[PDB]
C-alpha cells in the first residue's frame, strides 16, 4: 500500500532529471 | 534499453534482474510488486521452440541493483524462488498472447532506499494514463543496441539504463507489423516522423513499463516488457504486456499461495 | 538470454546482511 513512491525521490521530495517529460506528455498531448 | 541513459541510483528500485545460475548471466527484467512477488514475462522462463521451460532452482532475483556485473554489498539483496506461476492461457505458440508470469520468493525481502514496490494500476489509472502520446518508462541491462550492428565491445551497459517513450495508437501498432496484435497488448515508441529515438532490447524484456500517475504521484506499472521485431527500427514499436487486462490473475495468484 | 561477455559477473556469495 506504500507502493511507488521512492525513498530516494518522492519521499524525500526530490525529482529525477526526467519524469517531467512524462507529466509534459500527459498535459500537453 | 536502446538510447537511453544511466539510471540515476535509486531511481527505479522496483526493477529486478532475473540472474541464471550457470551459465552466469542475466536472463530477463522483472519488476518488485510486494515483499514476496516478483513480476516478469513469461517468454524469459518458458518458450518450448527454443526448448526453454526454467524451473525455479535454475535462477535467482537479484533486487536492488544498479551496476550490471558487480556484486554490490552495500546495496542489493539477492533472494531464491519458491514457485514459479505462468499464465495458463500464455500463448506461445503464435504471438506472446498474455506474457506474463509471478515468481514467489522463498523469504520476504526488506524494503530499502535502493528497494521498493511499484503499484499495479486500478480501473481508473489504467484508463486515465493508458493514452495515445502518454509516456512511460522503461528501464534495463539489455543491450544498447541489435546485436552484430554497429560496434560490439559496447553492447551491454555498465549500468542500469532508462528510456521514456510514448504510447501508440492501436491502428499503427496494427499497421506496422504481420503478428496478430491483441488487446493484451499496447505499444510504445517514437514514430520515424517524431525525430526522437529509442526501445527495449535483448535482456530488457520481462522488465516494467511504468507511468507515474499525477494524481497521488505514485509509479504505477502499466506493462511488461514482451516483444520487437529488432530494436529501434523507424516504424517498428515495442510491444507491452497489457498489465491492467491481466490483474485479476496476479491477484488471484497471490491471494492463494500468498502465506 | 542472449546477453553477456566471458567471466563477465562478479561472484555472489551467500549473504543475508
Amino acid at each position: 500500500a506504500d507502493c511507488g513512491l521512492r525513498p530516494l525521490f518522492e519521499k524525500k521530495s526530490l525529482e529525477d532529471k526526467t519524469e517531467r517529460e512524462l507529466l509534459e506528455s500527459y498535459i500537453d498531448g | 534499453i536502446v538510447e537511453g541513459s544511466d539510471a540515476e541510483i535509486g531511481m527505479s528500485p522496483w526493477q529486478v534482474m532475473l540472474f541464471r545460475k550457470s551459465p552466469q548471466e542475466l536472463l530477463c527484467g522483472a519488476s518488485l510488486i510486494s515483499d514476496r512477488w516478483v513480476l516478469t514475462a513469461a517468454h524469459c522462463l518458458l518458450y518450448p521452440p527454443w526448448d526453454k521451460n526454467f524451473t525455479e532452482n535454475d535462477l535467482l532475483v537479484r533486487i536492488g541493483k544498479h551496476s550490471r556485473t558487480r556484486y554490490e554489498r552495500n546495496i542489493e539483496k539477492i533472494s531464491m524462488l519458491e514457485k514459479i506461476y505462468i499464465h495458463p492461457r500464455y500463448n506461445w505458440r503464435e504471438n506472446l498472447d498474455r506474457d506474463i508470469a509471478l515468481m514467489k520468493l522463498k523469504k520476504p525481502v526488506a524494503f530499502s532506499d535502493y528497494i521498493h514496490p511499484v503499484c499495479l494500476p486500478d480501473r481508473e489509472t489504467a484508463a486515465s494514463l493508458l493514452q495515445a502520446g502518454y509516456k512511460g518508462r522503461v528501464t534495463g541491462w539489455g543491450n544498447l543496441k541489435e546485436t552484430w550492428t554497429a560496434n560490439v565491445g559496447k553492447g551491454q551497459p555498465s549500468v542500469l539504463q532508462v528510456v521514456n517513450l510514448p504510447i501508440v495508437e492501436r491502428p499503427v501498432c496494427k499497421d506496422s507489423t504481420r503478428i496478430r496484435i491483441t488487446d493484451n497488448m499496447f505499444c510504445a515508441g517514437y514514430k520515424p516522423d517524431e525525430g526522437k529515438r529509442g526501445d527495449a532490447c535483448e535482456g530488457d524484456s520481462g522488465g516494467p513499463f511504468v507511468m507515474k500517475s499525477p494524481f497521488n504521484n505514485r509509479w504505477y506499472q502499466m506493462g511488461i516488457v514482451s516483444w520487437g521485431e529488432g530494436c529501434d527500427r523507424d516504424g517498428k514499436y515495442g510491444f507491452y504486456t497489457h498489465v491492467f487486462r491481466l490483474k485479476k490473475w496476479i491477484q488471484k495468484v497471490i491471494d492463494q499461495f500468498g502465506e | 538470454h542472449k546477453t553477456a561477455p566471458p567471466f563477465d559477473f562478479e561472484a555472489i556469495p551467500e549473504e543475508y546482511l
